[PDB]
Formats: C-alpha cells, structure tokens, sequence
C-alpha cells in the first residue's frame, strides 16, 4: 500500500511538472527549488561502501532468521 | 556380454551403407542396456535418420525412438516413433510399444481437444501419420472386441466419426446406444 | 554358403599380411583391400554379439582385421579410422576373454592407444581403461608401462623429463602420437602461463614453452597471443549490483511459506 | 465400464483437490 501511495504521488508531481512544461501555469521557483532539493536528496547505493554495510547486515538478519 | 556399444557406435560413422544398415540392426538389437552410450552417441543416429537418402529411414527413427523411451524424453522419443512410419510393430505387445502407443494416444487426444475449441484456427498439423497409429489402435481394439473401449476413446478424441462407427459395428447396438447415452447424460462437460 | 566366406576372408586376409606388413606397401591398394573385407566380416559373425559360442575363425580374422586396420589408420593419421578399429579391438578383447586366447598383438597397440587418449588429454577415459587392465599387466608389460610411466610424468609436471623421455619408445608404433602428446603439452603450458606466471616476458616464455624459434612463437601469437603487454610479457592471467530483486523474491518465499495453512 | 469407472475417478479426485482447497480456506476463516 505504501508503493502504491509513493507512485500515485510520484504521479501527481509528474502530471503538474507536464503542465509546466507546456506552461499551462507558471514557473513556480520554490517548487523547483523543493524539487531539485528532492533530487539532490536522492541517494547512491552502488557506492561499494553501502553495498558492503547491506550484504553485512542482511548477513546478520538472514542468520536469525 | 557386449559390454560397449563403441565399437559399433563408431563403426556407424563410416559412409558404408551396407555396414551402417548391419549396425542400426545390431544398435537395436541390444539398445536396452546400452541406451545410455547410444544416448551420448545420438547425433549421428539423427543424422542418419534426417538424411532420407539413406534406405533406413524407418529404422533409424525406430532405434532414436527407443533410445529417447529409455532416456525418459518421452516426446522426441514420440516424433522418432512417428517417424518410423509403419516399422514400428503394434501387436507386439512389448512393454516399449504399449507405452509409446499410451504417449500417443494421450498426446493425440490433447491436441483433439485443444482444435476440439479451436473454431478452425491452429489445426493442429496432428501429423496424419499420428491419425494412422490412433487408428490402427482403433482396429486393434475392434478386434479385440473392446467395444465399450473404442467408444470412449472416440469420445474422448471428439472423433465422432470413430466413436459411430463403432456403435454401429458393435455387438449388440441397442445396449450400446443406452451406455452411450448414460455417459453423454452424465460424465460429459463440455456443452 | 557359411564355408565358402569363410575361405573367402581367409584368403583375402592372407593376401593382405602377406603383402602390407612383411615388405611395405602400405599403400592405396592395402587400405582398399581392408575395406573389402570389411564388407567381409560385415556378412560374417560381425561383433559377435555373445550368443554364439561358434569359437568361429571369427577369432582369427576380426581381431587380425581390426589389428590391422588401426595400424592403418596410424600409417595414415586418420584419427577415426584409429579410433573405431581400436574401438572394435577393445569390444573384442575384453568382452571374450576365457572363449579366446591372449593376442600376442594387443597390448602393444592397448599401450599406443594408451599414448593416444594421454596425447588427446581425455584423462578420465585414460584412467577407466587403464582401471579396466588387468593389475599386472599395469606394471609387469613394458608396452602398457610405457605410456603409464609418461603419464605420471605428465600429472608431475616434470616436463622436462617428459622431453628427455622421447627417446623410450617400447615399440616404433609409438609415432606421432608421441608428437600429438608434445603438441598437448605446449597447450598445457600455455593454459599454466596464461592463469600464472603473471607477465612472462618472451625469452622466458620460448625457454620454457619449448616452441620453435622466435618467429614461430611470434605465430603461436596465432594462440590469441594474450597481449604480449608492453614488452612480450604476454599481458597476465586477465583478473555491488545489490541483487535486490532476487533477494526480495526469497524473502517473499521465505514468507509464503510461513504463512500457509499446510 | 472401465472408462465410466475411469472418468468417475477422474471426477472424484478434481473434487477431492476441491475439498483440499475447501479446507485450507476454511481454516484460514476458522484462526480469524
């Protein structure tokens, strides 16, 4: 349930940012600014140091499991 | 006794009709131990087979038939035997025939049902010469006086044509037209 | 009929020992009479089969046929020939064994086919046959020892020696086989620079890798010559992605199975 | 009679798969 929430947002964003782009509405710059901070926010995960911390600990989970 | 295939499996190598011909008849003869080197040594046998230039057709598909029965294919095995064209023996009644006739007949009525929905589309191929072994074990079976038998194997095929032939070539019609009727009334699904 | 071919593959046979061995034809005219009584044994008790107990000159004919016809097949290099008659030679020597006499003639040519699956590398089947010879005969033969002793040398590693023993050839039969053995043991060696020996220049390789001059090593280049690095070094043995989806899947599994009522 | 008894089991055993899924269910409910 909680996927399904994240893409009808993701969704929603991507139709308004459509909108944008034809310029049915104004450049609203704090949204972008939000946005591209979002981004900025994504993270890295073929880093070869996360990936290290994941298989250690899901090692861990696995074992008691 | 024989203990290796090799040598005949090698010999059958060679462009030799007349040796490749004596081999094939040997490769048959003691296939039910050695399978599993005639398995490893396949390729050739199908060559042998696929090149209709050779008089052994018949043979060859016999032989790749029985090696893939002993391998547990059980569907190429299937192919080869249909490909062995009328070889292949039916009364024999050997354990290698029964169940390749059983692969058969299950295979044979699958694809009967399958077209059975299918308007027109697909038509199967259902190799006409797949047809000749479901009807020689329809005779067979009439013979045999298997009635009741060939009846429900028809209905189960769809063949309509087969399952009144037989009703009608039965022993006692009356009798026969009542079991057929209980079995319509009550087993039969498909409106 | 059953005299009449019989007589008829005597003299044939007859014609050809007389002929092909005791001078040397060794021609044309001998392989074709081979494959005349071929055709022969074709018709005649064949492989026997078991089932017979004739104690036929089937004995004499097939296994001096089959004998023949792979030194044929070694006098011409034809690689298949060889195989199947020694193929033969084995379905005949090991299936009868008490119904038949020893062949004088055939532990030199089991030992060239000892030669033969060493210079091909197919171990495994080397082994079995050799596992399937009588004990003693191991040892006590020299034809059998032979090419058993070189074996050791091979899975060794001595090389070198390996070299140093071409001259100990029990029988000349041993020809060209031997050669097929050297030209494995360069592969051999090519495999063990290629994952070791990490950056061997050229001298060093054409020292130990004994390949014809220079140039001819320059066109075992041919063998995918690695990358011959900066100098000849002929490069070296050549050397994430959370596998999430695949995870997911077991764990969602390991929860399947859990949860159902069974 | 042999395929009359032949497609009775046939019909049986379709069922008996039923009942099996039958109680699976059920005692999923059942725990509820």
């Amino acid at each position: 349930h909680g996927l399904k929430g994240l893409n009808s947002k993701l969704l929603d964003i991507r139709s308004y940012l459509e909108k944008v782009a034809t310029g049915k509405l104004p450049i609203n710059h704090q949204i972008i600014y939000q946005l591209q901070d979002v981004f900025n926010l994504l993270p890295d995960v073929s880093l070869q140091e996360f990936v290290k911390a994941f298989y250690l600990k899901t090692n861990d989970q696995m074992v008691v499991v | 006794m024989i203990t290796s295939a090799a040598g005949i499996i090698s010999l059958l190598d060679e462009d030799e009709p007349q040796l490749k011909e004596f081999a094939l008849h040997k490769l048959n003869a003691v296939v039910n131990d050695f399978w599993a080197e005639i398995s490893e040594s396949v390729d050739k046998i199908e060559v042998l087979y696929e090149d209709e230039g050779f008089r052994s057709r018949q043979f060859a598909a016999l032989v790749a038939s029985k090696v893939f029965y002993h391998l547990g294919a059980f569907e190429e095995s299937l192919n080869y035997a249909l490909g062995a064209g009328d070889l292949f023996n039916v009364n024999d009644n050997s354990e290698y025939v029964e169940t390749i006739i059983a692969k058969c007949i299950d295979h044979y009525t699958k694809q009967c049902v399958e077209n059975a929905d299918l308007p027109e589309g697909e038509k199967k191929p259902i190799d006409q010469r797949l047809e000749g072994i479901v009807n020689k074990m329809f005779q067979r079976c009439l013979d045999d006086h298997k009635y009741k038998q060939a009846i429900g194997i028809a209905l189960e095929t769809r063949r309509l044509d087969v399952f009144e032939k037989t009703i009608l070539e039965s022993n006692d019609v009356p009798g026969m037209l009542a079991y057929s009727l209980k079995l319509c009334m009550s087993l039969m699904q498909n409106k | 009929t059953s005299g009449a071919v019989l007589q008829a593959a005597t003299g044939m046979y007859e014609q050809l020992k007389g002929e092909w061995n005791r001078k040397s034809p060794n021609l044309s005219k001998c392989g074709e009479e081979l494959g005349r009584l071929k055709l022969v044994l074709l018709e005649l008790n064949f492989l026997p089969t078991t089932g017979t107990k004739l104690t036929k000159q089937q004995l004499i004919l097939a296994r001096d046929i089959l004998e023949i016809g792979a030194q044929w097949s070694i006098l011409r290099k034809d690689i298949p020939s060889f195989e199947r008659y020694m193929a033969q030679l084995k379905c005949y020597y090991f299936d009868y064994k008490e119904q038949l006499p020893e062949s004088a003639y055939m532990h030199q040519l089991l030992g060239l086919n000892l030669l033969f699956l060493l210079s091909q590398n197919r171990v495994a089947e080397f082994h079995t046959e050799l596992e399937r010879l009588p004990a003693k005969d191991i040892q006590t033969n020299v034809y059998i020892k032979h090419p058993v002793s070189l074996e050791q040398y091979l899975m060794e590693g001595s090389y070198n020696k390996v070299f140093l023993a071409k001259g100990n050839i029990p029988a000349e039969s041993y020809t060209f086989f031997i050669d097929i053995l050297l030209d494995t043991i360069r592969d051999e060696i090519a495999g063990c620079i290629e994952k070791a020996y990490e950056k061997i220049l050229f001298t060093e390789a054409t020292r130990i890798l004994f390949f014809n001059t220079p140039k001819k090593m320059t066109d075992y280049a041919k063998k995918r010559g690695w990358v011959l690095g900066p100098n000849n070094y002929y490069s070296f043995a050549s050397q994430t992605t959370i596998p999430s989806t695949e995870l997911a899947k077991q764990v969602i599994e390991y929860a399947r199975q859990l949860e159902m009522i069974v | 009679d042999l395929y009359s008894r032949y497609k009775k089991l046939q019909q049986e055993l379709e069922f008996l798969e039923v009942q099996e899924e039958y109680i699976k269910d059920e005692q999923k409910n059942l725990k509820k």
